C-alpha cells in the first residue's frame, strides 16, 4: 500500500493532518501567554493536544508510505520509502516535533504550554497542503485570498499573544501602554484580553493606527519590532494582491493591447471605416465569446501523441466521413488529423469564391456555410456541422477541366469555426504512406469521372 | 592569489562583504554619532578605533584587492599587474574609492566614507548570483534600505529636536512614515514645504518597499502563474470541444509532471534564447555519449552528430502509453533519457518481451526507411513516466542534405541491412 | 423578434437593469440598518421597489428573448431560448431574486426591508454589464477607476449600515464607540446618521485607529473584521490603480526597452555618432507620429482571411494602378498584396543606387520620392503617393539589359512607407498562376521594346 | 517660419507656455478662493493674467504655425496648418480658454478671480509638454517621481482652496473644523491662512484625518469626499512607483529569469559542472559587460533600411580586409554585410576542428583566437582583432586537397564575438553577380598553393 503524492487520498491527508498544525499554531502561543484560556479548558486543551500527537504520529507513518517517483516511476517498496524519508531534513523536523515534552508539564506545572512549541514544526506540511490545493482549487485567487488573510490572522494573533505575554512580564496596569489591570470587572474576562490584545496588535502592526504610546525603552523597542514586521507583512501582501490583479488583468491588457495596435495601424494605413468597423466587432466577438488565444499557442507545449489524442477526440468521426479518407489507414488519419487548422469567419464572409486557388481542404467543425452565386444574393446549397469541401482542389489530379479552381462560391453565413487541410500539408502527409497517396488519387479519379471533370 | 578574478573565487566575495560591513557601518553609526550623544569622551576611542578599522579596510580594499583583479579588454582575460592596475586606475571605481577617503571630532567628517557605495552593488550582484532563491536577498536588501530610511529620519527628528532615546526617535520617525500628524504643526511655507518633502519621502520609502514585495512577489511566482495560464488555456480548449475526461485528466497529468520535473514545461524555448554555442555544448553534455553509443552513427562524420543532438526534441511519455503500436509507421528514433520502456511479446501482447532502461536507443531502425517503408515490429510501451528523445525521419532527412559523405556512408548501412 | 446580445440594444438594457440592481444593492441596506430612512420615505421606497421589480420581471422577458450563437448563427427559436434560459445558474437566481417578499410587510411590519435582500441576487446583470462597458467604451482605464472607486463606496456604503445596526442593537448612545443617542437634535437626525455611518466606515476602512475606541469585545472584533476588509480593499486598490499604471505605459516601457537595448549595442559596437543622432531622430519619429507598431507582429494576431481583407482594403486599389497589374487575375492581385512587406525610410535615406540589386519592386502609399544625379542634389522628377518602380527588375526578361540592376537613384525627400513586393514573392505567388506568369512577362518585355530595351 | 515639433524649439515653446498654464491651475483658485489674497496683490495679477492670456494668444499663434507630418513632410503652407488647428477640438478648447471673461470684473467686481476658470482649458498643453518632458529627459523615472510629486502637490493645494472655501461659505469660527475666524491677528494673516489652508488637506488626504473631526453634515461628506480622494492619491503614488521599480529591473528581472531556467535545465538534465559553471561564467560576462540580447533580436524591431547602415558602419570596413573580398563590387560588400550574423564563444570553446566541413566563414571582431593542431595546446598562430579564417572551405575552388574541410583546430583563449557567414549565404548573395561570382572563384582558386 503506497499513496501517491498526486492522488486524492494524499490531498485528503494533507487536510486531515493540517488540522492539527493550524491548531498547534494557533493555539499553543494561546494558551501560553492567555494562563486562562489554558488554565480553564484544560481538558479540552488535552484531549486536542493527545489528537494532535496522533495525527502527527500517523502523519509520519504516511511520510513513509507515500511514494517518489524513481526514473519516472512510483517506488513501492518500503525500505527505499523509508530510507528516502529518513534522509530527507523532513524526518529531522518530524522527530523534532514529537520529542515526549508533554512530560515537562509535571516539571514546570499545567501554566506552560511553550513547551509544545516543537508541534510547530510541522509547517511544512501545511505549505504543502496549502500549495497543493492552491493549484487545486477551480478558484486560484481567491483561495490565495484566503491564505493571505489566515496569515494576516495568524499573524496578528501571534503579535497579540505576544503583547498579552510582555504586559504580563512588565505588570498589568504598570503603563498604559501594557494591557490593564486583570483585576478590573469588564478587563479581567479572558474573551476581552484576547480580543482587546488582538485589537491592539491589529493597531500596532499598521504605523497608521493609533494606540496608547510605549513609555518605557522595551514596549518602544518591541512597538517599533511589531512596526518594522508588519511592513514586511503587509507589504508582502499588498504586493501578492497586486499580482493577483496583474494575473488576472493580463489576459485583458494583452487583448486590449492587440485591440490598440490594430486600431492604431488602421488609422495609420487609412483603412476604411466600414473594414475597422467589422475589425472592432470580430475582436467584441472574439471577447464575448472567450476566444483571445488561439489553439496553436495553447496547445504548443503539449506533445506529439496527446495533440493527436485530442484531435482524434475532436475531428475523427467527422474527417472519416469523408469519401476519400472513408477506406484509410489509422495512422495517416493521426498524421492529417494534426495539421488541421482552425479558421473563423465572420457573418457574410467568402471562405472561397469562383476563380481561387485550391490549396485547402474546409471541415465544418461549427458553423453554416452556403453554396451562393457570383452575386451571393441567391443560396444554391446550405452546409451544416460535420460537412466537408475543398477534398478534390488538394488532390493532385493530371488532366481535370477545373483543376485547382473553386467551382462554386462559400459564403459564411454565420460564425463558422472551421479547419483547414492545406494542399502541402496533406503531401507532406503523404509521404510516409504512397500506398495510400494512390488511393486517394484513384478516388480523386472516380469523383472527377463521376462528375465528367475529366 | 597574485590576481583575484571578481567573478568567482568566493574569497573576494567574503572580503567584499567585509568592505560592506564597513560601509554599512559608515552609513549607519554617521549619523547617530551627529545627532545622538554616544560620541562622548568616555568612549571616544572605541568610535575612533572602529573608524580607523572601517578606513583601514577601505585603504585595503583600493591597495591590494581592487589592484589585483583580472579584467577583460577585448574580450581577452588580462591577468598583469602593470595593466590591471592601470585599467583600476582608469575606471571610476577607484575615482570614487579615492574620494571615499578624503579625511577632511564631528563625525560629519566621515560623510564620504559613505561614497564606496559601487563595492555594496557589487557585492549585492555576487550574492545574487552566487545563492539561488536571490529574491529573499532582495527583500533583506529592501528592508535594509526601509530600516535605513527610518534610522536617517530618527537623527534628524532628534537633531531637529534640539532646535535610551534612540528607540522613542525610532519610533517617531516610523509613526511619522507615511503620516505627517505627528510632526508639528507649520506656521509658514518653509516649514510646509519641509513637512511635504518629509512626507514624500516616507511614502517614497514604503512604496519601494511595497512595490520590491510586488515584483519579488511576481518574480517568484511567474513560472507558476504561466503554467497555470497554460493548463487553464489547455482545460478551457478541452471543454469547449466536449473532450472526454480520460484524455483531460492524461493531460492534466502531463501537465504536473512536466511542471514538477522539468520546472520549464518547455525545453526548446529556452534552447532559442541561448547562444548556438550554448545549444550545441549542452547537448553534447546530455546526449553525445549516448547517440555515439549507437552503432548505426559509427563512422560517421561528428557534425551530423552534433547537428541530430540540436534536433532531438524531449517527449514525456505518461504510464502505460504506446510509444509506437504493432505495425504503426516507424518514422522516429527514441532515446530513453529517463524512465523504463516495454518491448511486449508472447500471445496478444501484456508480456514484455524485453524492458530497457535510460540510456539505451531504439527506433533508429526506422530512421532509414524512404517512403514509409518501415513497420514497428512490436509493440513498445512506457512502464511509467518517461523522458525520451525523439528524432523525426524527416529532421534527419534535413540534416543530411548538408553531408553528402555521411548521408551516402548511411545509405550503405541501409542498404547492407536491409 | 431577438435581441443580439452584442448590440447596443443589449447594452442600453444592460444600463436599465443595473440601475434597479444598484438600487437594491445600496438603498436595500440602507432601508435595513437606517429605520428612519424606511419609514420617512415608505410612499417613495414603495414606488420605487415596485418599479425595479417591473424592470426584473422585463429582465427575464429580455434573457430569455435574448439569443445565443448556435452554430454561429443567432437562434430566432422563442422555444429553445427559454429551454437554454431554464437549464442555466442564472434562471435560478433570477428566480430566487423575484420571489415575492414584500407579503413579509404583513407579517413583519414596514420596519423591515431587509426582506426583499434576494433583489440583490441579480449582481450578474451589473456585473456583465459593468464587463461590457469597458469593452466597449473609449476610456478603458477610466471607466476601470471609476467602477473601482463606486465598489469601494458600496463596500463601504455596507459597511456604514453594519456600523449603523451594530450600534442599533448595542444601543445609541451605551458608549463611545456606537452611534450617539438618537434622542439629540443633532445627531438624531436622518441625515447626520447616514452621514456620521458613512464617516465611521471610511475611517475604519481605509485607514486605522481614527475612530473612537471601542468597548466591549462585539466591537474590537468587529474593529478588527473591518481591518482585515479594508486591508483588502487598500490592497485591490493598490493592485488595480498599478496594474492600470503599468499598462498604459506599457507600450511606451516597451518601447524605452527596445530603445535602451539599441543604445548599448550601438555603444558596444561603436559606431559612429552621426548614425546614434539618426537613430535616435528615428525613434523620436517612430514614438511621436504614432507608429511604433510592428506591422507583422501587429498583423499576425488577426485570422487569415481577416488580415487578407485588411490587406485587400489597403493595398489593391494601389496595386491596380501599377502597369503591369493593371489588368490581372483577381486572385493574383490579393495574392501579390498579401506578400507585400512595409518599409519606412528617413529624409534623405538613398532606396537605391545606380548599380544596386534590383530585387524588389517598391510602391509608394505614404511618402514623396526623388530622383536624383550622381551628386543627388539635382531633382530629376517626384513621385507622389501610389507611385510604382523597379516593377520590370522582378521579371525574368530574357536578354534584357541592366538585368536586376537599378537605372536611377532613388532617394526620400521625407518620411516614406513603401511596400515591397520581391522578386522572390511574386514567382512563390506565381507559380499556381502559368498563364498569368507567361502573361506578366509578355506585358514586361512588350514594355521593354516599347522603351527600345531589348 | 514652421515650427517642427520634434525640434528643441518646440520644447522650449512648450515650457514657456506651461509656466502661465501651471500659474492658472494653481493660482487662479488661490485668488478665487483667497479673497484676501487677491485683494492684496491686485496689481500684480492684472499685469499678471494679462501676460498669462498674451502667451495664451502666442501659443494659438504657435499652433497655427506648427507644423504636422502630412505624406511624411512637415507641410509649410499656412492655410492647410490653419484648416488642420481649426478641424480639431484643441481650437475650441483654446477659444474657450482666451474667452475675455476679464471684462466681467467690472460687473461682478474685483472680488470674483473665479470667472476666468476658463483658462484652465489649456491643460492639454501643459500635459503635452510633460509628456514631451517624459520621452526626452535622460532620468524618465526621476521626471516621472516629479511629476506625481507635483500632481499631488496641485490637487493638495486645490483640495485645501476648496476647503478655506467652504470654511468661508459655513463661517470662519463657526465650528472646531472650519478655518477660524480671520479677525483674530494670529489665524488673520494670508501666508498662515493659505499655510493652515495647505496643512489641513494634508493632514486630510494623506493621513485620512488626523484634523479635528466634522461638526455639520456637508463637512462630513467633504471629509469623505477628500478620504477617497486621498486614498486614490495614496494608491496612486504606490503603484505608480511600484511600476516604475518594475520598468527599471525589467531587464535584470528576464536575465535572472533565464539563468533560473537554464539552471533548472542543467540540474534536471544532470548536466557536468564544469559544463554548468562555464555556462554561469559566460552569462554573468552577458549580463557585466551588457551585451545581453542577441544582435538579431536587438536590431529585428529596426526597418532594414536603417539597420543595413547600422550593419554596414560595424563591419564593412572589417571586411574589405578580407582578401577574396578587398576588390568586389560594394553591392556585393553590403549584402554580406547584411548576411553574416554573430557568435560568442566562451573560453575552451572549439569553434571549428580538425576534418570537419566548413559551412561557414567566420571573421572575428573581438577576440584572441589561436590555431591548434591534433594536441590542442600547440598554439601555432593568434589572430586578433581584423583577421578572419575558413574563407577558403567556403568557396567551392575546382581541385582541393580538402574538400570542403577545415584544416586545423580553432580555439579561443578568452571570450569572442566573431561573425559568420554561411556558405548558403554567400551562394545566395553570389546568384545575382556571375562576374563576381567568377572573379572570387578565381581570386580564391589562385591561393591555395601557398
Ligand atoms: C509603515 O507601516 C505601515 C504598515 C501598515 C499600514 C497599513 S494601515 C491601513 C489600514 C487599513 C487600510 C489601509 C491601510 N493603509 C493605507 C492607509 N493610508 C495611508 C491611506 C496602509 O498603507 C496599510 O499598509 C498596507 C501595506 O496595506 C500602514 C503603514
Ligand atoms: N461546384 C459545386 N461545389 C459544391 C457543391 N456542393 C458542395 N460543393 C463543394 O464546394 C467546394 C468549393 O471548392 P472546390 O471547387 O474545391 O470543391 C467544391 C465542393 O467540394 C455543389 O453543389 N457544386
Ligand atoms: N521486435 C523487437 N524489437 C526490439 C527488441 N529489443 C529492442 N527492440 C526495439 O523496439 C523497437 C520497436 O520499433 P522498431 O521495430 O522500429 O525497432 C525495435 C527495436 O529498436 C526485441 O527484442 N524485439
Ligand atoms: N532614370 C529614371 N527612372 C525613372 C524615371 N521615372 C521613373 N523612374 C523609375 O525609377 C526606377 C528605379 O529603379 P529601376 O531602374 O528598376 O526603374 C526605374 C524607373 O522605373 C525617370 O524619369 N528617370
Ligand atoms: N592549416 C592551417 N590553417 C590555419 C593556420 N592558421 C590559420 N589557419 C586558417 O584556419 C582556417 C580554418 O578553416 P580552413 O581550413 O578553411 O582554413 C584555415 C586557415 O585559413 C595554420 O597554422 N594552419
Amino acid at each position: 500500500v503506497v499513496i501517491d503524492p498526486s492522488g486524492n487520498t494524499y490531498y485528503n491527508w494533507l487536510f486531515c493532518i493540517t488540522l492539527p498544525v493550524m491548531y498547534n499554531w494557533t493555539m499553543v502561543i494561546a494558551r501560553a501567554c492567555f494562563d486562562e484560556l489554558q488554565s480553564d479548558y484544560l481538558e479540552y486543551w488535552l484531549i486536542l493536544d493527545y489528537v494532535s500527537d496522533i495525527v502527527y504520529l500517523i502523519d509520519m507513518f504516511v511520510r513513509t508510505r507515500t511514494g517518489y517517483l524513481e526514473q519516472g516511476l512510483l517506488v513501492k517498496e518500503e525500505l527505499k520509502l523509508i530510507n528516502k524519508y529518513k534522509s530527507n531534513l523532513q524526518f529531522k523536523l518530524d522527530v523534532l516535533s514529537l520529542i515526549p515534552t508533554d512530560l515537562l508539564y509535571f516539571k514546570l506545572g499545567w501554566n506552560y504550554p511553550e513547551i509544545r512549541l516543537n508541534r510547530l514544526l510541522r509547517f511544512s506540511r501545511m505549505f504543502e497542503f496549502f500549495q497543493r490545493t492552491e493549484t487545486r482549487t477551480n478558484y486560484p485567487n481567491i483561495f490565495r485570498i484566503s491564505n493571505l488573510v489566515m496569515y494576516i490572522v495568524i499573524i496578528i494573533h501571534w503579535n497579540a499573544c505576544v503583547f498579552y505575554s510582555i504586559s504580563k512580564a512588565i505588570g498589568f496596569g504598570n503603563d498604559t501602554w501594557v494591557y490593564p489591570d486583570i483585576n478590573d470587572p469588564e478587563f479581567g474576562r479572558l474573551a476581552r484580553k484576547y480580543v482587546y490584545s488582538l485589537y491592539w496588535s491589529t493597531l500596532t502592526l499598521t504605523t497608521i493606527g493609533e494606540t496608547p504610546p510605549p513609555v518605557r525603552d522595551s514596549e518602544y523597542v518591541f512597538v517599533v519590532v511589531d512596526f518594522l514586521i508588519g511592513v514586511l507583512i503587509f507589504a508582502t501582501i499588498v504586493g501578492n494582491i497586486g499580482s493577483m490583479i496583474s494575473n488576472m488583468n493580463a489576459a485583458r491588457a494583452e487583448f486590449q493591447a492587440r485591440i490598440d495596435a490594430i486600431k492604431q495601424y488602421m488609422h495609420f494605413r487609412n483603412v476604411s471605416k466600414d473594414m475597422e468597423k467589422r475589425v472592432i466587432k470580430w475582436f467584441d466577438y472574439l471577447w464575448t465569446n472567450k476566444k483571445t488565444v488561439d489553439e496553436k499557442e495553447v496547445l504548443k507545449y503539449l506533445p506529439d501523441k496527446l495533440r493527436a489524442e485530442i484531435a482524434i477526440n475532436v475531428h475523427l468521426d467527422t474527417l472519416k466521413k469523408v469519401r476519400i479518407f472513408a477506406d484509410c489507414e489509422a495512422g495517416l488519419l493521426v498524421e492529417l488529423v494534426l495539421k488541421l487548422q482552425p479558421q473563423v469567419y465572420s457573418p457574410g464572409d467568402y471562405i472561397c469564391k469562383k476563380g481561387d486557388i485550391g490549396r485547402e481542404m474546409y471541415i465544418i467543425k461549427e458553423g453554416k456555410l452556403a453554396v451562393v452565386a457570383d452575386d451571393g444574393v441567391t443560396q444554391f446549397v446550405v452546409l451544416s456541422d460535420g460537412s466537408y469541401f475543398g477534398e478534390i482542389s488538394i488532390l493532385n489530379i493530371k488532366g481535370s477541366k477545373a483543376g485547382n479552381r473553386r467551382t462554386a462560391n462559400i459564403k459564411s453565413i454565420g460564425y463558422s469555426d472551421l479547419f483547414c487541410l492545406s494542399k502541402d500539408d496533406l503531401m507532406e502527409a503523404l509521404t510516409e504512406y504512397p500506398d495510400a497517396k494512390t488511393m486517394l488519387e484513384e478516388k480523386g479519379k472516380q469523383i472527377l469521372m463521376k462528375d465528367g471533370l475529366l | 592569489p597574485q590576481s583575484i578574478d571578481p567573478l568567482t573565487n568566493l574569497m573576494y566575495v567574503l572580503w567584499l562583504f567585509f568592505v560592506v560591513m564597513a560601509w554599512n557601518w559608515n552609513c549607519w553609526l554617521i549619523p547617530v554619532r551627529w545627532a545622538f550623544p554616544y560620541q562622548t569622551p568616555d568612549n571616544i576611542h572605541h568610535w575612533l578605533l572602529m573608524d580607523y578599522l572601517c578606513d583601514l579596510i577601505y585603504f585595503l580594499d583600493i591597495t591590494v584587492f581592487q589592484t589585483r583583479l583580472q579584467f577583460v579588454r577585448g574580450g581577452d582575460i588580462i591577468t598583469d599587474k602593470k595593466d590591471m592596475r592601470n585599467n583600476y586606475l582608469k575606471s571610476r571605481r577607484f575615482k570614487m574609492d579615492l574620494l571615499s577617503l578624503l579625511p577632511l571630532v564631528n563625525p560629519l567628517l566621515r560623510l564620504p566614507r559613505c561614497l564606496k557605495y559601487m563595492a555594496f552593488f557589487e557585492f549585492n550582484s555576487r550574492l545574487e548570483s552566487i545563492l539561488s532563491k536571490a529574491y529573499v536577498y532582495r527583500v533583506i536588501r529592501t528592508t535594509a534600505y526601509l530600516l535605513y530610511s527610518l534610522h536617517l529620519n530618527s537623527c534628524l527628528y532628534y537633531w531637529a529636536s534640539a532646535y535610551n532615546s534612540y528607540i522613542r526617535c525610532y519610533y517617531f520617525a516610523v509613526k511619522t512614515l507615511i503620516t505627517i500628524g505627528g510632526l508639528p504643526d507649520p506656521k509658514t511655507l518653509f516649514e510646509i514645504v519641509f513637512q511635504l518633502l518629509n512626507y514624500f519621502t516616507g511614502v517614497f520609502a514604503f512604496s519601494v518597499m511595497i512595490g520590491q514585495m510586488r515584483d519579488v512577489v511576481g518574480a517568484a511566482t511567474a513560472g507558476q502563474t504561466y503554467y497555470r495560464s497554460c493548463m487553464d488555456s489547455t482545460v478551457k480548449y478541452m471543454n469547449f470541444y466536449k473532450i472526454p475526461k480520460s484524455v483531460q485528466n492524461r493531460v492534466k497529468t502531463w501537465y504536473e509532471y512536466t511542471w514538477h520535473s522539468q520546472g520549464m514545461l518547455d525545453e526548446s524555448e529556452l534552447m532559442v534564447q541561448l547562444p548556438d554555442k550554448m545549444r550545441l555544448d549542452l547537448a553534447i553534455d546530455v546526449n553525445y555519449n549516448i547517440v555515439s553509443k549507437v552503432a548505426l552513427f559509427q563512422g560517421c562524420d561528428r557534425q551530423m552528430i552534433f547537428d541530430m543532438l540540436k534536433r532531438l526534441r524531449s517527449v514525456v511519455y505518461l504510464p502505460n502509453d504506446y510509444v509506437c503500436k504493432k505495425g504503426e509507421i516507424g518514422r522516429e528514433m527514441y532515446i530513453i533519457q529517463a524512465g523504463q520502456v516495454q518491448v511486449l511479446g508472447g500471445p496478444d501482447g501484456k508480456s514484455v518481451l524485453v524492458t530497457l532502461k535510460a540510456g539505451s536507443v531504439f527506433g533508429e531502425i526506422s530512421l532509414l526507411a524512404v517512403g514509409g517503408g518501415n513497420r514497428r515490429t512490436a509493440n513498445v510501451v512506457a512502464h511509467g513516466f518517461t523522458n525520451l528523445f525523439i528524432l523525426d525521419k524527416k529532421d534527419l532527412n534535413e540534416i543530411l542534405v548538408h553531408y553528402p559523405e555521411s548521408q551516402k556512408l548511411l545509405r550503405k548501412k541501409a542498404r547492407r541491412m536491409l
